[PDB]
């Protein structure tokens, strides 16, 4: 969902 | 009653003016007394200045003073000229004319000359001279005019602003006790520095190291999570001559692999040398980026890049660099610039002692594979899904590398041509500076600029310092900077001249  | 005539007068010389040359001459009188009862031999009187002149009318009615004074004509302006003439029976008659000129005793002497300079006045009027016992004149400006030994006029030329709002036109008028002047007009002509050229030169020293072969190991981390470190495989960042940990990993895979650095050196390409004053790629640093889970990443990590120097005795001195790396994982969004992974490196050096003298192994940056002569940066940019490779250069220098190699001087002084001439004007400052043959006033005194071989900071006083930043490689044979000056005088003159440095190498 949130990826860096 | 007789019949007057018609008296006339003719001009009191071509221009009916006296002036200051006639004044000290003989001046000739005409006119002409015509009909009524005026006879040949009437008698023709007129007063001029309170002295007498008579004549007598001729044929035709003319009539002519042979010498009249220039003096006198300068002292009155205006007489009446008067015939006495009579008829058959003796009635007498006068006829009357009445005549007037101009009086200008002045005379004009027109020059253009130079400032802050003595000139001696040639070509001065017909009779030009100072009065009585007077051997000097101050003029409107303050200036001289001197009259010297040799009876010749010297003007002490003032020097002046010729930018403000002041005309720089002297001028200064004599008075002679015979009613003559001369007035000197003196055009102030402005003056101007003259740069001289300058000569420099510079000379960075080569020196070859024999090193042995690289290990490079990444020993620590900050944050990060399933970190590993490991020496490189074929399928994880490739291989490399060497057992140490070239590789690092990190992150909790959100789509596909960890992201991470790997550091192939460059052994083979090295060849077992250093050298000095040179970029050197020590080996290629490739940027992993996949996408992780959030948080899982990296914030800095640091490589030991070791090496052994020898020296001509065979003794090994071992060196240890330690590159120090700030990481960036991004948030990953649907911009793609902006979920870029940013990788920063630190310009570290360090110090080690070679057949006792020091030497310093600075970074440099990042450089673009095969491009030796590309721009170096500090930090680079890699898309998600992507891995960017870099080469990482250092330079190595003689002694703690608090400063690169330089050279200094001031352009006003004399450096193989002679020094700038500075003019009357002073007030002398350099106000422009750059690369090349062309210079204007610019924003660049007091600056660093870059030139071909290194940076210049040319202050406004003159005062420079040049430093080679290039490799010694590219230094070639003859190899010449050049950067044109421009100085400016109290108002405003301008004069140019270039800067020479010879950059060599030994
Ligand atoms: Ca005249
Ligand atoms: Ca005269
Ligand atoms: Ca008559
Ligand atoms: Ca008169
Ligand atoms: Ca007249
Ligand atoms: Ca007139
Ligand atoms: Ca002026
Ligand atoms: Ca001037
Ligand atoms: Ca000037
Ligand atoms: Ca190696
Ligand atoms: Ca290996
Ligand atoms: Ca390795
Ligand atoms: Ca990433
Ligand atoms: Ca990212
Ligand atoms: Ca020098
Ligand atoms: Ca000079």
């Amino acid at each position: 969902d949130s990826t860096d | 009653e007789a019949t007057a005539g018609t008296v006339t007068v003719n001009a009191i010389t071509s221009d009916d003016t006296i002036d200051g040359i006639e004044l000290g001459q003989t001046i000739s009188i005409s006119g002409k007394a015509v009909g009524g009862d005026i006879s040949v031999g009437d008698v023709v009187k007129m007063t001029i200045n309170n002295t007498e002149y008579s004549t007598t009318v001729k044929a035709g009615g003319i009539w002519m003073i042979a010498g009249v004074l220039g003096s006198d004509l300068a002292a009155d302006s205006e007489f009446d000229v008067v015939v006495t003439s009579s008829d058959a029976a003796g009635n007498k008659v006068q006829s009357i004319g009445t005549s007037t000129h101009s009086v200008d005793l002045s005379a004009e002497a027109n020059f253009s000359l130079a400032e802050g300079q003595q000139h001696v006045l040639t070509n001065l009027p017909e009779g030009f001279g100072f009065p009585d016992g007077t051997t000097e004149v101050v003029t409107n400006f303050g200036g001289t005019i001197t009259l010297g030994d040799d009876g010749e006029y010297r003007y002490d030329a003032p020097v002046r602003d010729h930018g403000d709002a002041v005309s720089d036109k002297d001028s200064v008028t004599v008075t002679l006790e015979d009613g003559r002047t001369f007035t000197v007009n003196l055009d102030i002509q402005d003056s101007a520095p003259v740069a001289v050229d300058d000569q420099d030169s510079i000379v960075v020293q080569h020196e070859e190291f024999e090193v042995s072969e690289i290990a490079a190991s990444w020993v620590s981390y900050t944050h990060g999570e399933s970190v590993t470190t490991f020496d490189g495989t074929s399928d994880l960042g490739g291989v490399d001559n060497d057992s140490a940990k070239d590789q690092i990993r990190w992150g909790n895979p959100a789509e596909s692999k960890q992201s991470g650095y790997g550091f192939i050196d460059n052994d083979s390409n090295l060849e077992g040398r250093f050298d000095l004053n040179q970029d050197i790629s020590v080996g290629t640093f490739t940027h992993y980026n996949y996408p992780v889970y959030s948080g899982g990443a990296i914030t800095s990590a640091e490589m030991s890049v070791e090496f052994s120097v020898l020296d001509h005795l065979g003794v090994s001195t071992p060196v240890t660099l330690t590159v120090n790396f700030d990481h960036n994982e991004t948030p990953n969004t649907n911009d793609v610039n902006a979920s870029r992974d940013i990788v920063t490196v630190q310009n570290t050096h360090v110090t080690f002692e070679r057949d006792g003298d020091i030497y310093t192994v600075q970074i440099v940056g990042f450089r673009e594979v095969g491009n030796p002569d590309g721009e170096v940066v500090t930090s680079i940019y890699t898309n998600e899904n992507a891995a960017t490779s870099y080469e990482l250069v250092v330079r190595v220098v003689e002694g703690d590398g608090y400063s690169l190699p330089s050279t200094e001087g001031n352009i006003f002084d004399d450096n193989g041509l002679g020094a700038d001439s500075l003019g009357a004007d002073g007030s002398v400052t350099v106000v422009g500076v750059a690369v090349g043959a062309i210079v204007s006033s610019n924003e660049s005194v007091g600056h660093s600029i870059e030139g071909q071989y290194g940076n210049l900071v040319l202050n406004s006083d003159g005062s420079y310092v040049y430093d080679v930043t290039a490799s010694v490689s590219d230094i070639p044979a003859g190899a010449t900077e050049s950067f044109a000056y421009l100085i400016q005088d109290q108002d405003g003159s301008t004069s140019s001249a270039n800067l020479s440095i010879n950059v060599g190498t030994n």
